[PDB]
């Protein structure tokens, strides 16, 4: 009864099998994120992972910022979260610039056109979602304390 | 039987012929010098018995016979404190009155005016501040006179010159066998209850037979010179009666299983003696005795000659499950076959050992009047760090060195060892992702705050005035500790130490032992311990699991567990063997011990140590600093660096001055070092070169060709001064801060 | 203290002196390696055979005398 | 790659070959020494640098040499 | 204080029955050494030396919690 | 004037390791032995050793005495 | 020629192999026969158990092919190993030894590159060949 | 750091940092063009001498004008 095996029945790749990285949850919670999930185009991809980590974004802007203890740490906060939003689109634009030839393959992430689709799902994902964030944030007083509105 | 006593008789002559011959033990060296390296690879490699011969036997009985010498010259070393006690000191003085009589245990001759430091220490004495705890521990034990110094400083003398000896004789005219040195079962069962269990037994019968009636009568007020002696304490069961009235019932309780009746001088009050400002004797007593029961109860656990005990090799290979493959097997023949490994070990549980004794020595003070002696209490801890951390990092370097020589693959197949070996990468990439982010998340905070302060920005840092990092779990446990007395503890009187909560212990208007609070500065800076610590494990287990081979040097270890490098190539392969690891993590132990005594010495100054005044309040040696400033390098750069510093550099004319100038020569030779560790061997050996011709030209030439020192000998040699001159600064700066203020 | 600052200063100019002038001096060879030459200004050895070989090149001489003279300016 | 040579001093002991972990050097036939060889290096492409090569011969100053030059995947060392 | 008490019966007879139960069990569970047979002077000694370990613990116990 | 003064000083070290430095790269690159037969730059290399060890002699001497007299004080 | 169904020695694996780039710049191939089942230490860390005849193994450089080599070599008397290169195109270039018989002994054929015709101090001084292109060498 | 730690610890490091960037999910999507190493012998003592010198020029800087602007401005 062993646990541990060496990884795709390969011994002596720089792998091994584990109960961490090769059991059936792990591999169900991976196969099901959209950057591995089948049917998807790169696009909706990045619309997904946009949305989820622009929409966590404007958090810490809002109650770690400068501005947090003005009127006005939302709209300073959200908007922060937009420019590092814009900062890593341009990373992600340069790295497609600089990491792929252009090729007719369009349906993969490791391609010219699906990165420039992916970086642009992600940017329209990550405005989406932060803009659900400060909205959720503006209309709900709960969001606003962070739990001290109940006490 | 198998646990039996097999000794070769005359294996080596008692003579003087290899003592005229450098290098005997080294087939390499026998052949004499030809270069200046020969020398240094004869004082490098002596000790390093498993490299001159492959004969386990002969290694084994010159490392217990290297034992006897080590402990005979420590024996020479307490025999020597006990002489320069009785002679050289003001003890009976300090006796009389503790609170106010510097203790001082060395005198200087007058040769060149370096009678200055025989400072004016009190009790009509002039001598050096001693800070060894020498003379607590005397009174703890009872002595009252230097008549008892004297003999033993005498028992000393005589057990030093029994264990070299006992080496002489064990190495020299009857050495062990292998198979004497190979019982491990019988050398835990006999250390275990013999040397820690009778020990432990012997050191309670005299401590409540000597030390309590003694103490007891010392802490009454009476005058040391009226106290009766201890034989008689031993033989009137009248005059301890006195003292503690369950003698009178003698031995009956303690075979009648009565041991409530003892409870007067068996106790397990805790705090401390408020007239002394020490734990309570009777809980050391009882604590010993104890553990002597403990101990010699362990030690009954191990199979010997008659059928009872446990075998370790089967309890190893039965402890395994489906993670781990065949377990714990082939460790028992590691570390019956190993010294190395045996060595790791021990070093590694004596070094957290010394830490634990330094933080349990600070807190809970055991010895009468030490508490208030702060130059006592911050020189043990330093210490005690100091060789703690020594001997962790050595635990680390001969691990390396059993993993380099005394590994065998074939006998560890598919064990613990392969299996820490074969996902080495995993355990070094996710050691080395925890250490950058408490890198990151601790040491940016410091960086942070100090920019909130330096911008104005005062609501911005991490504070108590400011956002909180608050150490919840810590006084939470504090909060646990000091309502453990009769809630989870009943039959306790008080808390096991009042730095958790409670009173304010104060012995002679000087703070014993107060509540220590925990707050922001705290926090970051047990963090900041925290991320030490990590990277040094992180350096020192990298050293250890890529001593063997790596992704760069497939065949690292035939080149040995200490070469300077594998060549230029590569790209550059320098600084890749294990004791190179063992080279920087020195550097890092250094930091880390360096950043835990700081905050100790800041800590005790600013919120524990002090003097009480009328009215209660508690006036601290910084008054409070330490929560405003040690959230920020700027505060410990000005508040505890350079605030506490005045002392050393004014001490000049005066009778701590030696220290202001060990300050600077420590100063020097940590400078000194970086000439060794910054530069490389090629240029010496050119400019060795030149030297040569200037002494070619005056035909003064010798024969022994002058070399540079090796590149491993020259990063050795640059962290022994580094290291030197390190912990020479510290310890003039804490020892001159702490006499002169404390 | 104006005369023993001086002759610090002194031992600071003649031991830089001695650093940049041994480097440029043995930039071509020594005994150690008599055909750094065909080595270049800066390379970082020439092994650990000979007894190690580090810092040997002219490049390391400047590297070295660098931190003697921030000692003589300071 | 680096550039590896050897001089007519050889004496053909063949430590340098011996002593070479990525087999660049080997022995070849040749009339200027008593031992009737010298060493060559055909495969420097697989030359890492190390100069165990340098470190083993036994000659007053080398007769094989190692000139670091343009680094490769091979000559760096890298398994990635 | 804990409360112990003097010694009576009630303390001898705790003592021998721990003393019985544990020369029992080591009969029964040492591996290395008609029933009674290969029983020697060290496993005796062995027993009885836990009997009157767990002789004292169980005394010291009963006597804290009053059953004496 | 003290920010004057270790500005203009520090660009004196600078300039005078830069010196030294191009010098020793000049011996590396550009020296022709046979350009310079018995010439000056050839008999500086011919008593190379000379000038290194009395340079080493007068360093060691200076550091020696003054750091001596320096400790004697303190 | 490299025979691709040689059977491996029995290795539970280890997080030293070799990575991305053996397939897709280049990899390495060692194969050696051995008279009996036996352990040895993997040059990427690790003890693994070789069969007895023949084994074939896969590694990132030649190095560690070669450290493994010479430690059979000095270990189990093993001198029958054959080092090949692999490219991810499937073309197997036979690299040690080259010419069948080992480095260190004198072979026929063999033709010496990188031999220079004097001593290494009649070497040229870059002065000669700065701003043109011929050798130090001469 | 860069003038008492010398390359191949660190040079083993990166080997370690390699793998675990390769074998880590989510980021092995994306992939260096150069591969990473540890800077060279010649290069680690430069840097170490940049980052020492303007610790030096700075620190007596900030020193200099600070104290003579405290004691007189
Ligand atoms: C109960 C018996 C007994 C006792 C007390 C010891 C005690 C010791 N052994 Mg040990 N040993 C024993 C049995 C015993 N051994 C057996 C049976 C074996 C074989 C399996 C070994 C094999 C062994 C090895 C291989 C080594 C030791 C070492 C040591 C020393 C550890 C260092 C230390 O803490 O010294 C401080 C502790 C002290 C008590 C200091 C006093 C030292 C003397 C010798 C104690 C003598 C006590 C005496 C018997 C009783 C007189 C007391 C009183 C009645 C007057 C220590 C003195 C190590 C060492 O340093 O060897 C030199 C070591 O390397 N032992
Ligand atoms: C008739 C049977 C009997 C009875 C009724 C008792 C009853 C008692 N025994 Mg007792 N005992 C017995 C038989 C018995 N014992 C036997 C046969 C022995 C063997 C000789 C002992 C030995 C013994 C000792 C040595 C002690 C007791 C104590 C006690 C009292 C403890 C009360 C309590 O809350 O515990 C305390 C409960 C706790 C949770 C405290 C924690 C104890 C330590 C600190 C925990 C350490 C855990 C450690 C870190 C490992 C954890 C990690 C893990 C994941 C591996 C209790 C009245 C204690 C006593 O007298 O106190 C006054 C005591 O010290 N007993
Ligand atoms: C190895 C340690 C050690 C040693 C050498 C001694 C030595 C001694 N103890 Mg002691 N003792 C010890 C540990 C030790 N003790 C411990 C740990 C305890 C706590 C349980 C005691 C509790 C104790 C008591 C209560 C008494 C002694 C007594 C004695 C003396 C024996 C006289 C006698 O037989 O009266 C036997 C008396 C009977 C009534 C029977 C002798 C000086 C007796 C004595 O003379 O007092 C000074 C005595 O009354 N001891
Ligand atoms: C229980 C303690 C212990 C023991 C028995 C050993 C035993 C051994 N170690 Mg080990 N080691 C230890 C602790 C210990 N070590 C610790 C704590 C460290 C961490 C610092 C190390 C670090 C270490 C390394 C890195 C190496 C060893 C090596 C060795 C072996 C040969 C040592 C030798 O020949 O030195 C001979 C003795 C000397 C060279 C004397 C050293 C003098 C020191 C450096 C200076 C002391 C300064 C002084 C205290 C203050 C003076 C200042 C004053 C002038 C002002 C030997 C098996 C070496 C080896 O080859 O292992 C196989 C090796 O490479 N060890
Ligand atoms: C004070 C000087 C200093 C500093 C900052 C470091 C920093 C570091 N060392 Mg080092 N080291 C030093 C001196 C220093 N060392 C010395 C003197 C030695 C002598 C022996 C060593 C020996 C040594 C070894 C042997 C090892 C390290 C390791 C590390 C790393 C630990 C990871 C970490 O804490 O990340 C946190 C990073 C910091 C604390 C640096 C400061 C960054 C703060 C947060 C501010 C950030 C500002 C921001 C980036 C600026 C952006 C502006 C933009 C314009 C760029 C880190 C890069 C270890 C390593 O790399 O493993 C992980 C390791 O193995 N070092
Ligand atoms: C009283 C305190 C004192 C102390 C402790 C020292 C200590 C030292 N001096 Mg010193 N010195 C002192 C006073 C002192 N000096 C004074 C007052 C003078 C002025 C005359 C000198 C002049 C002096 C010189 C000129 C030299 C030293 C050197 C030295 C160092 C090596 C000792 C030595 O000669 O090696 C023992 C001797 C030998 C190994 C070989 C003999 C070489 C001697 C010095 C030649 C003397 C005869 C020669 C013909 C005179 C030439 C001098 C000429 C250049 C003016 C040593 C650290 C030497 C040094 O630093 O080396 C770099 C060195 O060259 N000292
Ligand atoms: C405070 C630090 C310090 C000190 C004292 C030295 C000292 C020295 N360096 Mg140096 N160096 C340092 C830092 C330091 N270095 C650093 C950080 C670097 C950058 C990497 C260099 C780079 C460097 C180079 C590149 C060169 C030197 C040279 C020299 C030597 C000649 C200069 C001199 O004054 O001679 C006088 C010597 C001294 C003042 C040294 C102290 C002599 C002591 C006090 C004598 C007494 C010893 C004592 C009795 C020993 C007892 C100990 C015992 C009980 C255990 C001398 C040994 C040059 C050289 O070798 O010239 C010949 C040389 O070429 N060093
Ligand atoms: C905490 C770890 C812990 O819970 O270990 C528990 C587990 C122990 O596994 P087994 O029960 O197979 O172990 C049996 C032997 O290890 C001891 O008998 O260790 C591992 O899974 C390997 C270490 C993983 C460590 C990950 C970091
Ligand atoms: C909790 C749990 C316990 C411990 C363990 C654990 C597993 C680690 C942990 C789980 C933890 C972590 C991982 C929690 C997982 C967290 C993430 C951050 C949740 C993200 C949710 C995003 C939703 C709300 C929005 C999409 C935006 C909507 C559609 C848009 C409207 C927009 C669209 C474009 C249309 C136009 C209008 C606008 C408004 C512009
Ligand atoms: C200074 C230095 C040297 C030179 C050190 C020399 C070679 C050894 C000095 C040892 C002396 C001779 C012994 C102690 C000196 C005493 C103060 C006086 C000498 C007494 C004589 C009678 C021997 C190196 O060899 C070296 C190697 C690698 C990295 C850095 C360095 C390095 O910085
Ligand atoms: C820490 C350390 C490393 C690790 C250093 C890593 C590889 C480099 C980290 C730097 C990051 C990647 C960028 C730093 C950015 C700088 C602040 C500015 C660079 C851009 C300017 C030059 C324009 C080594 O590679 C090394 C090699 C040889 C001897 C000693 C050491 C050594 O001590
Ligand atoms: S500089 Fe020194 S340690 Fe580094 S590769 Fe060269 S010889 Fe080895
Ligand atoms: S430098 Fe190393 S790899 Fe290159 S030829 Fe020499 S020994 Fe072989
Ligand atoms: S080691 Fe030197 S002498 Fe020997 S064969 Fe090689 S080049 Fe020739």
């Amino acid at each position: 009864s062993q646990f541990i095996k060496p990884y795709n029945d390969d011994p002596f790749v720089g792998n091994l099998a584990t109960p961490v990285s090769t059991s059936s949850f792990t591999k169900s919670l991976l196969s099901n994120l959209p950057a591995y999930r089948a049917g998807l185009s790169p696009l909706l991809r990045g619309v997904e992972i946009g949305l989820t980590h622009g929409y966590f974004l404007v958090g810490p802007f809002y109650k770690l910022g400068p501005l947090r203890n003005s009127d006005v740490a939302l709209l300073s906060g959200f908007f922060s979260a937009l420019g590092l939003i814009i900062i890593l689109v341009a990373c992600l634009t340069i790295y497609g610039v600089v990491s792929f030839e252009e090729t007719e393959a369009k349906d993969q992430l490791q391609t010219a056109k699906g990165w420039r689709q992916f970086t642009s799902g992600w940017l329209v994902g990550s405005v989406g979602g932060a803009s659900f964030a400060y909205i959720l944030i503006s209309n709900i007083p709960f969001l606003q304390t962070a739990g001290m509105s109940m006490l | 039987k198998k646990v039996s006593i097999t000794v070769d008789r005359d294996p080596v002559a008692t003579s003087f012929e290899k003592w005229a011959q450098p290098g005997h033990f080294s087939r390499t060296l026998a052949k004499g010098p030809k270069t200046t390296t020969w020398i240094w690879n004869l004082h490098a490699d002596v000790h390093d018995f498993d490299s001159h011969t492959n004969s386990l036997e002969d290694i084994s009985r010159k490392i217990f016979s290297a034992h006897f010498g080590q402990l005979s010259i420590i024996f020479l070393w307490l025999s020597g404190m006990y002489f320069h006690g009785a002679r050289f000191s003001n003890y009976s003085a300090w006796l009389s009155n503790p609170t106010a009589v510097k203790p001082s245990a060395q005198v200087v001759w007058p040769i060149v005016g370096q009678e200055i430091l025989n400072g004016d220490v009190g009790g009509g004495f002039q001598g050096v501040q001693v800070t060894s705890g020498f003379f607590q521990i005397w009174r703890a034990s009872g002595i009252t006179s230097e008549v008892e110094l004297y003999w033993c400083a005498l028992a000393g003398l005589l057990m030093s010159g029994l264990m070299i000896f006992a080496g002489w004789f064990h190495y020299h005219k009857a050495a062990p066998k292998l198979e004497w040195f190979q019982n491990a079962e019988s050398m835990l069962n006999h250390h275990l209850s013999g040397l820690l269990g009778l020990g432990c037994l012997s050191w309670a019968g005299h401590q409540i037979h000597i030390s309590l009636p003694v103490n007891k009568l010392l802490d009454a007020g009476v005058a040391p010179q009226e106290i009766p002696l201890p034989h008689e304490f031993l033989v009137n069961r009248d005059l301890m009666a006195q003292l503690y009235p369950s003698f009178s019932k003698g031995l009956v309780p303690f075979f009648t299983l009565n041991w409530s009746e003892y409870s007067d001088f068996l106790t397990f009050k805790g705090g401390l003696n408020p007239v002394t400002g020490g734990l309570w004797l009777s809980d050391t007593a009882h604590h010993h005795l104890a553990l002597a029961v403990l101990f010699i109860v362990a030690g009954h656990m191990y199979r010997t000659n008659w059928g009872i005990g446990h075998s370790m090799k089967e309890i190893l290979e039965a402890h395994k499950g489906p993670f781990t493959g065949e377990g714990h097997k082939g460790l028992y023949e590691i570390l019956t076959t190993s010294w190395h490994a045996q060595l790791a070990i021990n070093l590694a549980m004596m070094g957290s050992v010394s830490i634990i004794v330094a933080h349990h020595m600070y807190a809970m003070p055991p010895y009468p009047y030490i508490a208030t002696d702060y130059p006592t209490q911050l020189s043990i801890f330093t210490h005690h760090m100091w060789i703690g951390g020594f001997c962790v990092v050595g635990g680390a370097a001969h691990a390396g060195i059993f993993m380099v020589r005394d590994y065998n693959p074939a006998q560890n197949y598919n064990n613990l060892l392969d299996r820490v070996i074969r996902h080495r990468d995993a355990i070094i990439s996710h050691l080395n992702w925890i250490c950058i982010f408490l890198g990151f998340h601790s040491f940016g905070l410091y960086i942070h705050n100090d920019t909130m302060r330096a911008l104005g920005r005062t609501q911005d840092m991490f504070s108590d005035t400011a956002i909180q990092l608050k150490p919840v779990f810590a006084q939470w446990v504090q909060s646990i500790h000091t309502l453990a007395p009769g809630n989870t503890t009943p039959n306790a009187l008080a808390t096991a130490s009042y730095a958790f909560g409670g009173d304010v212990v104060a012995v002679g208007n000087k703070v014993a032992m107060m509540p220590i609070s925990l707050g922001t500065a705290d926090f970051m800076v047990h963090h900041i311990h925290a991320f030490t610590i990590h990277v040094t494990v992180l350096i020192l287990l990298k050293g250890v699991l890529f001593s063997r081979n790596s992704r760069l040097i497939p065949d690292k270890a035939n080149l040995g567990f200490r070469f300077p490098c594998d060549g230029p190539g590569r790209g550059g392969t320098c600084q890749s063997s294990a004791w190179d690891s063992v080279f920087l993590g020195l550097f890092w132990m250094y930091n880390c011990i360096s950043v835990v005594i700081f905050h100790f010495s800041w800590k005790m100054q600013s919120d524990v140590w002090g003097t009480v005044q009328a009215d209660g309040t508690v006036t601290h040696i910084t008054g409070g600093n330490f929560a405003q400033s040690a959230i920020t390098i700027n505060g410990w750069l000005r508040d505890f660096l350079w605030a506490q510093a005045s002392q050393v550099i004014q001490s000049y004319g005066s009778a701590l001055s030696a220290y202001g100038l060990i300050f600077l020569g420590a100063h020097f030779i940590w400078a000194f070092s970086l000439m060794f560790l910054f530069s490389g061997r090629g240029y010496w050996q050119e400019l060795i070169e030149s030297i040569v011709w200037a002494h070619n030209k005056l035909n003064v030439a010798p024969a022994i060709q002058p070399r540079a020192l090796s590149i491993t000998q020259g990063r050795a040699v640059g962290l022994a001064h580094y290291l030197l001159g390190g912990i020479g600064t510290t310890w003039a700066f804490f020892l001159a801060r702490i006499i002169s203020v404390g | 203290g104006d005369f023993l600052i001086h002759h610090a200063i002194a031992l600071a100019l003649h031991t830089t002196t001695l650093i940049l002038v041994k480097g440029a001096l043995d930039a071509r060879g020594s005994k150690l390696m008599p055909d750094k030459k065909d080595f270049g200004y800066s390379f970082p050895c020439d092994g650990p055979g000979r007894g190690g070989t580090c810092d040997i090149s002219a490049w390391d001489a400047f590297y070295l005398s660098m931190f003697w003279m921030l000692n003589t300016i300071g | 790659s680096h550039s590896v040579k050897v001089y007519d001093t050889c004496i053909g002991c063949t430590q340098c070959v011996r002593a070479c972990p990525c087999d660049v050097l080997e022995m070849v036939s040749w009339d200027g020494c008593k031992a009737g060889q010298i060493a060559s290096a055909p495969r420097t492409e697989d030359c890492i640098g190390c100069k165990r090569c340098e470190t083993a011969c036994p000659t007053d100053f080398l007769s094989v040499r190692v000139y670091l030059g343009g680094e490769t995947t091979r000559s760096m060392g890298l398994a990635y | 204080v804990p409360q112990t008490v003097a010694w009576s019966a009630k303390t001898g007879a705790v003592m021998v029955l721990s003393n019985i139960l544990c020369i029992v069990a080591g009969r029964y569970v040492i591996q290395v050494k008609g029933s009674f047979a290969g029983f020697g002077l060290p496993e005796l000694l062995a027993s009885t030396s836990l009997g009157h370990i767990v002789g004292s613990g169980a005394i010291l116990g009963l006597s804290y919690v009053g059953v004496l | 004037q003290s920010a004057l003064y270790t500005h203009h000083q520090y660009i004196a070290g600078f300039l005078m390791v830069g010196a030294f430095a191009h010098g020793a790269i000049f011996f590396v690159r550009d020296y022709d032995p046979e350009q310079n037969k018995n010439n000056v730059l050839a008999r500086i290399l011919d008593h190379k050793e000379a000038i290194i060890s009395h340079l080493s002699w007068v360093s060691l001497f200076l550091g020696f005495h003054t750091l001596g007299i320096y400790v004697h004080n303190d | 020629t490299l025979n691709l169904q040689i059977p491996s020695p029995t290795f539970e694996g280890s997080t030293g192999g070799w990575l991305r780039a053996a397939e897709v710049e280049e990899k390495y191939a060692i194969t050696w026969t051995s008279p009996k089942e036996q352990v040895f230490e993997m040059p990427t860390g690790g003890a693994a158990i070789m069969r007895q005849g023949e084994n074939l193994l896969y590694l990132a450089r030649k190095e560690q092919c070669l450290a493994l080599a010479t430690q059979v070599k000095n270990s189990f008397k093993i001198t029958d190993y054959k080092v090949y290169r692999i490219f991810p195109s499937g073309e197997v270039q036979y690299l040690h030894p080259k010419d069948g018989v080992f480095p260190e002994k004198v072979n026929a054929g063999r033709v010496g590159v990188g031999n220079v015709s004097h001593s290494i101090g009649k070497n040229l001084n870059p002065a000669q060949i700065k701003f043109t292109s011929k050798s130090f060498n001469g | 750091m860069f003038l008492i730690s010398w390359r191949g610890y660190w040079q083993e490091l990166i080997e370690t940092l390699v793998w675990a960037h390769e074998r880590t999910p989510l980021a092995n999507l994306v992939r260096w063009k150069d591969k990473p190493v540890a800077l060279s012998i010649v290069q680690a003592r430069l840097v170490g001498l940049i980052h020492f010198t303007a610790g030096y020029i700075f620190t007596y800087a900030a020193f200099v004008i600070a104290s003579t602007t405290g004691k007189f401005g």
